[PDB]
């Protein structure tokens, strides 16, 4: 989820 | 808790300067930890017991490809897995994506996830994108994803009609727009979607933490572009161990409570203290962190909390 958004 | 995973954001510089990017990344871009510094760190969590995963992010990783083999191969004796996130622009040479690709399969990368829509267009050739995903066929032990963030008015419908057959098997995302850095100023904000509201709090949770330790110096508990322009650091000190940070991480009241309580703990006290305009908390969301982001974007924000989250720690412990 968007706690990975940006990897 | 929290301890398996840690990402490493590089270097703000970018060979693109996308409008909607939630770090302003440019040519130009001057944040960034210095290198021995990064070396040290990743020195670390290669040799840290529980880590399993090391991400790399920017601005652009492939950038100073040199720095990132030599960071790769740092982790290589002690075995990790890796993931990249790469706008692609390297895959314009399909020599240059061989051997690439050859690093990344010996170097223990287990997902590459390149990053391809109208934003990123004006900087990298969709021919640069469709060299790599066909390539990507060659690796099945390398995870390969696209994402591609889009607006009402640029949805990428073409994009991925032009990228032909190289994205058959590829699992591709579309995502909306964080307004946060050059998307707050550079998007109009009647263009990114709205999914959410303050009057659906029952949906308001944080997917969950993930350490990051940013271009700015700072660490911060999950990896969305939101989290960038709060105040919500883990980092007390120049050198700080990743047992501190998780450590500082599992006991922070704030995300204590975030996790437990979901959003409506802090709406709430903004609702009863009529302070959602005074906040500026908008009123529709592309995301949950986009909530988050207007929380606890300023030191002001987060310190009015403190009385309230200082009853509820007295209260249940
Ligand atoms: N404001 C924002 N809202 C949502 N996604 C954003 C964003 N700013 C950047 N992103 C996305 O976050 C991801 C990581 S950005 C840094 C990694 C790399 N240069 C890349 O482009 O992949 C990219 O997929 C990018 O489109
Ligand atoms: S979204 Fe990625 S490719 Fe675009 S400017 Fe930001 S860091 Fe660079
Ligand atoms: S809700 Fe906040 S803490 Fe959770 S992933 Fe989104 S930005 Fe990060």
């Amino acid at each position: 989820k968007e706690n990975r958004w940006i990897l | 808790m929290y301890n398996k995973t840690v990402s490493i954001n590089l270097d703000s510089r970018c060979n693109a300067s996308c409008d909607h990017c939630c770090f302003s990344s440019s040519p130009t871009s001057t944040t960034r930890m210095e290198k021995e510094y990064i070396r040290e760190l990743v020195t670390e969590f290669a040799k840290n017991k529980t880590i399993q995963v090391i991400s790399f992010t920017g601005g652009e990783v492939f950038l100073d490809y040199k720095f990132l083999k030599e960071l790769m191969e740092i982790i290589k004796p002690y075995e990790k897995q890796i993931t990249l996130i790469s706008n692609g622009f390297w895959g314009l040479s399909k020599k240059k994506v061989q051997e690439y690709f050859h690093d990344m399969n010996s170097l223990n990368v287990i997902a590459l996830t390149i990053s391809y829509d109208e934003y990123h267009a004006p900087f990298v050739k969709s021919s640069s994108i469709k060299n790599i995903l066909e390539h990507s066929r060659k690796y099945p032990d390398i995870d390969i994803s696209l994402n591609m963030a889009v607006t009402k008015d640029k949805m990428s419908n073409h994009i991925l009609e032009e990228l032909g057959d190289s994205i058959l098997g590829v699992k591709i995302t579309k995502f909306p727009m964080i307004s946060v850095g050059a998307a707050k100023t550079r998007i109009k904000q009647e263009n990114i979607h709205k999914f959410y509201s303050l009057e659906d709090e029952d949906s308001l949770h944080c997917p969950g933490y993930d350490i990051v330790y940013h271009h700015d110096g700072e660490i911060y508990p999950c990896c969305s572009p939101a989290i960038f322009e709060t105040k919500i650091t883990l980092r007390e000190e120049y050198n700080q161990s990743f047992e501190r940070t998780v450590e500082k991480l599992n006991s922070n009241l704030l995300l204590f409570i975030l996790r437990k309580e979901g959003f409506k703990w802090f709406l709430n006290i903004l609702k009863e203290n009529n302070k959602i305009e005074e906040f500026d908390i908008p009123y529709e969301f592309s995301s949950i962190c986009g909530v988050c982001g207007s929380l606890f974007n300023s030191a002001e924000k987060i310190n009015y909390f403190y009385p309230y989250m200082e009853k509820y720690y007295n209260e249940n412990f």
